């Protein structure tokens, strides 16, 4: 049970950061623009079984657009991303939406306003209305603070499986298992690890 | 959840990091409840930690009596230690872990719960 | 008395048992 | 081996392309990944378009044909005019022919919609280039060909829909003003025949797919077509009756009628009013008989999520709110339209019960519109009394925690509704409270929601009615708390009790004995170990104080002293169990009260007594740590110092100018402490390296320095005696922070130093010209070197740096006049460096500094510094501004780039620059600056955009200089330029648009 998800939006809105947070749990602080698209399998465990998203993380910068709307062919769902600290990224939301629905005429789409963790918010909630006439689900999200970061996938999963009561459930936790030829190896890796300070030491966790 | 035959000795809010040696960088692995799960049939203690909301496993390994908690240069509320067999993302892999807590008290309390579990796992 | 009883009833607001 | 197609020396292996394409779409892993990079390079090859016709003819893979059309699209969009003419007609005939072939074959017209839609779009891209000037028979032949087959008639509706979108909906940025106007006029001229074909299809049936495609294109037309086509035909009757019955056409028809509810019509005609009433009546009738009756439970329907029910209910909410917000007055007077008015609002009532955040906000916006009108418009509220009564319950039951914006909207609607019928609002809230007491609706979420709703209507009832309401509520809440078991339940209700009383300060201010009891109760809760209680007690305390402060500063009847004295007296026992952040809130609250005392001697006495415990702890450490500086590495000692400064920050935050006596008590020793901590940080970096800046010990030391600066910032930003700031505060502050900043390694420099200096220059900058010079000397060059290597390192220093340069350029411009010429050149470089940032904070400040710097130079007049400034940096600023305007990586700053450029150009065409901007060998003598400016810009654009013709550059520059007094037109000419540089062969006459 696999579903193709295309993720579109302006460059720098955090599309790749959002995907990596779901893939590995990390938060990539650097902006390394995507070249064309990066496909990643993403699996969630639900009370209706596991659902697998094949995420097509497309490129936002025009100079790296690649096949552009060619990536949308046969997509079964999508996420449109913008940045609530950049008004131009919300102004371009109708452009991404137009290009998307011209290829995929009837798929569930989530509109996501990323980076709500930033204090100086530029796109105010009262100004975000584009999703209404287009029947998109909207969420404030932050890949940095993980605010609502699961909501877009939960909503898409409910629409794709067709069960509004679908929920995420905990994976079955197997029993974990139980040489001095590598003792000096792990000690060297631990020495450098203790001398590299953990990031974001002023955060709550 | 496959946590039926286990009892919870300790539970604490924490953030789990893994060291990217080939990048000279720490990388987050998950945030959520870190639990000391004690099996009632094999009499062994393990680490189980699940991410909030998605409930995905970011730590799954036995509290080996040979592991040593060591502080990080930039934190008074964290412990760094090496792990040789963790099955959070498949088969057992080696990781240098760091785990941070809300305060120095919880980090101290975690340390005194971590070796107490180490005493149990050698019996 | 109505506002006097209210003041006394709030004075007795306690969280324990 | 898949890299076999990238070699265009051979011939294209079509079968290999179809396999590479399917490997990318259906494969996975490394095979898909390098097939991806191969397809990108094949598509990005400038000659690939020549190989697009054999792909579209011989390939067996629809995705391959899609990619071939994409390669064509890039060619038609960017290089169509550069082609030989016969190629343009060949491509155009090939696309037309292929579309005709795909519509005749029923299995490809049904199973390859993506390919046909992409082909229709490629055709539309050609029409934008060729139509109508080189294709005047397209529309007549499209209509003629539509009568042949049904598949072509339906496909022609898709082409017209996409045409309408490209010309009217998406043209404003994608094409020049002239080209857009040309295309709009062309469609407008020939729409009469388009509407006839569309209307005939809608009236004669019968293919549902043909009907839907025709309705979809009508949706786009409604954005721009004249109103006569909608009201002077029968199409409103078709939409509101026939097409509402069939679910295939219902969704698009509802969206068409929603757009009709927005058309430009005459508000004088009595039949257009009747036609606006008529289609609404028909639509609501079809909904009641074909979809669901007005009593239906839309909340359950939406939650079941069957079929397209969610999208339909969303579209119904949009339709009703849109129509009723514009036309509900048409239904309010006629008695025969009353039931139609109320059923429609009853559908909205039912829609408002749906659990869907975004949908609720849509309906809530309409309710806000309605109840506001019933509050102000005569003879209206009696119509909606049953609607409004239901709405009160809906909003009370959906009250959110006080999203920030959503609560304000709910409060305003609920307050309007309370004005309209106080009595009905009271009984609903007391009923809901009774249902919390008997347990039928008891819930933590339900009791909190009701408390928020009760607290939101504060100030809408008369004070006497409010009194009895508050007493009834607080008494019933106290009985609820008394009756529940366990600290979890009792804490929730006690929290709600404190929230409600906090929301009614008019009640608290009229009953001192009750107010005192409340405060004394909050002091008890400040010892509660249960989580959240201490935070709630502190938040309620300062909230109540902010509104009733006067009743704590005066002596109440039958009291021996103002209650503020009683609070300060017991402050150690009251705050003994609180965390430091909570103690700071407490002290801030006390500071709010003290500032109400306008007797100076009495206010300073209360300030001295309030600050007694932190002052005693401060005098202890200042003596202990100065003799001798080892305790400053003790963890506990650093924490005590920071918490003492934070307490001073909290009190200074609420007292502002009145804080000066307490600041004088610690100021000199605090600055000395700042120096000692600064030494220890530098010593720790020396002994352990740059990693020391990340250790807890040093981070604790930097916290002290940050809090010291924040305290100074807080007072100076709010000071009233600016003279004392200048003679007492500024000079010892600069001696403490500037040299320490300058002589620290970059990783040890606190960016808060720059922010503190920004505050000082903001308020007293006009009074300390020599101090401003010393600030630049100490931080300018060393900070610039930290941030001029890339765009990422030191983000805080980056933002504070340009905030500081901005305020210095505003308040003490003479400081830059004192810089040596080499330093002033670094100033200009740093401004242009800020242009190139994508960081909006840096970019906006950098453009503002450039604009303010030019105005600073202009107001100097004809003097050697201004003349030299223009010869040295005028064209630098012109060329750097053009660069960020045209590189497509700084689009967020377009507006302020345009204005800065307009200011630079207008200077030359207003002869405000005395000197010639050229050297007298570059150009013959006597040449005006205007002539040289055009020659400089023409050469600059010719080298920066070599694909432009000289005639384009000349026409653009001619229009730009003529329009340097009209920002709206100026910006339109820049946007036209930004379009033409993306292509080859742009029409130079486009710049004559205005
Ligand atoms: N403060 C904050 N920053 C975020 C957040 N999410 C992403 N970012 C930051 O935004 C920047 C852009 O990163 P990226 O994920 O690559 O954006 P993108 O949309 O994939 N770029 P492109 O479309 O060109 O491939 C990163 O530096 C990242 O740290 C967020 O939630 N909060
Ligand atoms: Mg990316």
């Amino acid at each position: 049970v696999q579903f193709k998800l295309v993720l579109v939006g302006d460059g720098g809105t955090g599309k790749t950061t959002f995907v990596k947070r779901h893939l590995t749990g990390e938060f990539e602080k650097k902006y390394v623009a995507t070249l064309g698209v990066e496909v990643h399998p993403l699996v969630f465990h639900t009370n209706r079984g596991p659902i697998k998203f094949n995420v097509w993380d497309t490129a936002g910068q025009e100079k790296f657009g690649g096949l552009r709307d060619g990536y949308y062919i046969q997509a079964q769902c999508a996420i449109i991303m913008f940045d609530v600290t950049s008004r131009v990224t919300y102004k371009n939301v109708p452009n991404w939406h137009r290009d998307l629905v011209r290829v995929c005429e009837n798929i569930p789409i989530v509109l996501c306003g990323n980076k709500v963790d930033i204090k100086d918010r530029k796109v105010k909630a009262k100004s975000i209305v584009f999703h209404r006439k287009k029947n998109l689900q909207y969420y404030d999200i932050s890949a940095k603070s993980n605010y609502n970061f699961e909501k877009p996938f939960l909503w898409l999963a409910r629409k794709l499986i067709g069960d509004p009561n679908l929920e995420f459930v905990a994976m079955p936790a197997l029993a974990p298992p139980e040489d001095p030829a590598l003792a000096a190896q792990y000690e060297h890796d631990l020495e450098v690890a203790q001398t590299t300070a953990l990031p974001d030491e002023d955060d709550d966790l | 959840t496959m946590e039926e035959d286990e009892e919870v000795l300790y539970k604490v809010r924490a953030k789990l990091f893994r060291f990217d040696a080939d990048a000279k960088e720490w990388k987050e692995r998950g945030t959520g409840d870190c639990k000391f799960l004690k099996n009632k049939k094999t009499n062994k203690v393990r680490i189980l930690m699940r991410r909030d909301k998605t409930l995905k496993i970011c730590a799954n390994h036995i509290i080996a009596p040979e592991y040593t908690l060591k502080p990080n240069v930039g934190s008074d509320r964290s412990w760094v230690y090496a792990c040789t067999a963790d099955i959070a993302e498949g088969e057992a892999e080696a990781f240098t872990f760091a785990i941070r807590f809300g305060s120095k008290e919880n980090a101290d309390k975690f340390k005194e719960e971590f070796e107490k579990a180490q005493e149990i796992n050698k019996k | 008395t109505n506002l006097e009883a209210l003041q006394k009833k709030l004075e007795e607001l306690e969280l324990d048992e | 081996s898949m890299e076999g197609i990238l070699d265009f020396s051979n011939d294209l292996d079509i079968a290999l392309l179809d396999q590479v394409v399917s490997t990318f779409y259906q494969g996975s892993g490394v095979q898909q990944k390098q097939a991806q990079e191969i397809l990108t390079k094949f598509q990005d090859n400038p000659d690939a378009w020549q190989k697009a016709d054999q792909i579209l003819q011989f390939s067996t893979n629809p995705q391959s044909k899609f990619i071939a059309l994409s390669i064509l699209d890039k060619l038609i969009t960017r290089k169509w005019k550069l082609l030989p003419n016969d190629h343009r007609i060949g491509i155009r005939n090939f696309v037309v022919g292929m579309i005709i072939s795909m519509c005749q074959d029923d299995e490809v017209f049904k199973t390859q919609k993506n390919l046909i839609n992409k082909s229709d779009l490629t055709l539309v891209q050609i029409l934008k280039q060729e139509w109508p000037q080189n294709w005047p028979e397209f529309i007549p032949e499209l209509i003629g060909s539509s009568s042949s087959s049904v598949n072509v008639c339906e496909n022609n509706m898709i082409v017209l829909k996409l045409l309408s979108e490209e010309v009217f909906d998406f043209s404003a940025e994608q094409m020049t003003q002239a080209k857009a106007l040309h295309l709009k006029n062309s469609m407008s001229k020939e729409f009469e025949q388009i509407f006839k074909l569309c209307f005939q299809v809608l009236e004669q049936g019968s293919s549902s797919s043909l009907i839907v495609a025709t309705l979809e294109s009508l949706l786009r037309y409604l954005h721009w077509i004249p109103y006569r086509y909608i009201y002077e035909t029968n199409i409103l009757e078709l939409l509101s009756t026939k097409f509402m019955t069939s679910p295939d056409t219902r969704a698009i028809t509802l969206k068409c009628l929603t757009e009709v509810s927005n058309l430009k019509i005459p508000q004088d005609n009595d039949l257009i009013k009747r036609q606006t009433v008529l289609f609404f009546q028909n639509t609501l009738q079809q909904i009641a008989t074909s979809v669901m009756p007005v009593t239906a439970d839309l909340k359950a329907t939406y939650a079941n999520a069957n079929g397209n029910d969610q999208s339909f209910l969303q579209d119904l909410a949009m339709f009703l709110t849109t129509y009723l917000a514009r036309n509900r007055a048409l239904l309010e007077s006629d008695e025969s339209l009353r039931e139609l008015l109320l059923n429609a609002h009853q559908y909205l009532i039912q829609l408002s019960k749906i659990e869907e955040r975004e949908l609720f906000k849509t309906t809530l916006d309409y309710w806000h519109n309605l109840v506001a009108d019933l509050f102000y418009e005569p003879l209206k509220k009696h119509i909606y009394e049953e609607i409004c009564s239901q709405l009160r319950l809906v909003i009370i039951e959906n009250m959110v925690r006080p999203t920030i914006q959503l609560y304000k909207s709910e409060r305003e609607v609920l307050v309007y509704l309370t004005h309209l019928n106080v009595i009905d609002t009271e009984e609903i809230m007391i009923s809901k409270l009774a249902r919390q007491i008997d347990g039928s609706e008891w819930s933590w979420h339900n009791i909190n929601t009701l408390s928020w709703a009760i607290g939101s209507i504060s100030g809408t009832m008369s004070e006497d009615t409010e009194k009895r309401f508050v007493v009834t509520v607080i008494k019933d809440l106290l009985g609820l708390c008394e009756q529940k078991r366990g600290k979890d339940n009792k804490a929730v209700v006690a929290s709600d009790i404190m929230y409600v009383v906090g929301q009614y300060p008019r009640f608290l201010k009229a009953h001192w004995n009750f107010l005192r009891t409340v405060i004394l109760k909050l002091f008890e809760f400040m010892h509660e170990t249960h989580e959240g209680v201490q935070d709630m007690a502190c938040d309620t305390f300062i909230k109540i104080v902010q509104k009733c402060k006067y009743h704590f500063v005066i002596q109440q009847p039958r009291e021996s002293e103002p209650f503020i004295q009683t609070i300060i007296r017991d402050i150690q026992k009251t705050t003994a169990d609180l965390q430091p952040q909570q103690v700071h809130t407490f002290y801030k609250a006390c500071g709010i009260i003290i500032s109400e005392e306008r007797s100076v001697a009495e206010r300073n006495r209360l300030l001295s007594d309030l600050m007694q415990l932190p002052n005693m702890a401060w005098d202890t450490i200042v003596e202990q740590s100065t003799a001798n500086p080892t305790l400053l590495l003790d963890s506990e000692t650093v924490k005590i110092i920071a918490n003492i400064i934070k307490t001073n920050v909290a009190v200074c935050t609420s007292m502002g100018a009145d804080f000066y006596p307490q600041l004088g008590h610690i100021y000199y020793n605090m600055l000395q402490l700042y120096r000692a901590v600064s030494s220890m940080i530098s010593a720790q970096v020396a002994a352990e390296g740059l990693i020391a800046t990340k250790t807890p010990k040093v981070r604790g030391l930097r916290t002290i320095k940050k809090e010291i600066l924040k305290l100074v910032e807080t007072y100076i930003s709010k000071a009233r005696n600016l003279d004392d700031v200048v003679k007492v505060l500024v000079e010892p502050l600069l001696n403490a922070v500037l040299e320490d900043y300058m002589n620290n390694v970059p990783d040890a420099r606190d960016a808060e130093v720059l922010n503190c200096m920004t505050t000082v220059v903001e308020k007293v900058g006009h009074m300390i010209p020599q101090g401003v010079i010393l600030i630049l000397q100490s931080v300018f060059e060393c900070t610039l070197d930290m941030i001029n290597k890339d765009f990422t390192e030191y983000p805080e220093h980056r933002v504070e740096f340009y905030k500081l340069l901005k305020v210095i350029n505003e308040k003490s411009f003479a400081a830059f006049l004192e810089l040596p010429p080499a330093a002033f050149k670094l100033f200009v470089d740093a401004i242009c460096w800020a242009f190139k940032h994508n960081n909006r904070d840096v970019e906006v400040n950098g453009l503002q500094i450039a604009l303010d710097l030019v105005k600073n130079i202009e107001r100097m007049g004809n003097v050697p510094f201004a003349n030299e400034f223009h010869k040295n940096y005028f064209f630098i600023f012109v060329s750097e501004t053009f660069f960020v305007l045209t590189d497509s990586d700084h689009k967020s700053g377009f507006s302020k780039q345009a204005l800065l450029l307009m200011k630079l150009i207008s200077l030359v065409y207003d002869n405000k620059i005395s000197v010639p901007l050229y050297q007298e060998a570059e150009v013959p003598q006597g040449t005006s600056n205007q002539v040289y400016l055009s020659q400089y810009l023409a050469n600059m654009l010719s080298n920066a955009f070599p694909h432009l013709t000289s005639e384009q550059i000349a026409s653009f520059l001619s229009a730009l200089t003529k329009q340097c007094k009209d920002l709206v037109v100026f910006k339109g000419t820049l946007r036209d330029f930004l379009v033409q540089i993306k292509e080859v062969g742009g029409d130079p006459t486009d710049y004559l648009f205005a």
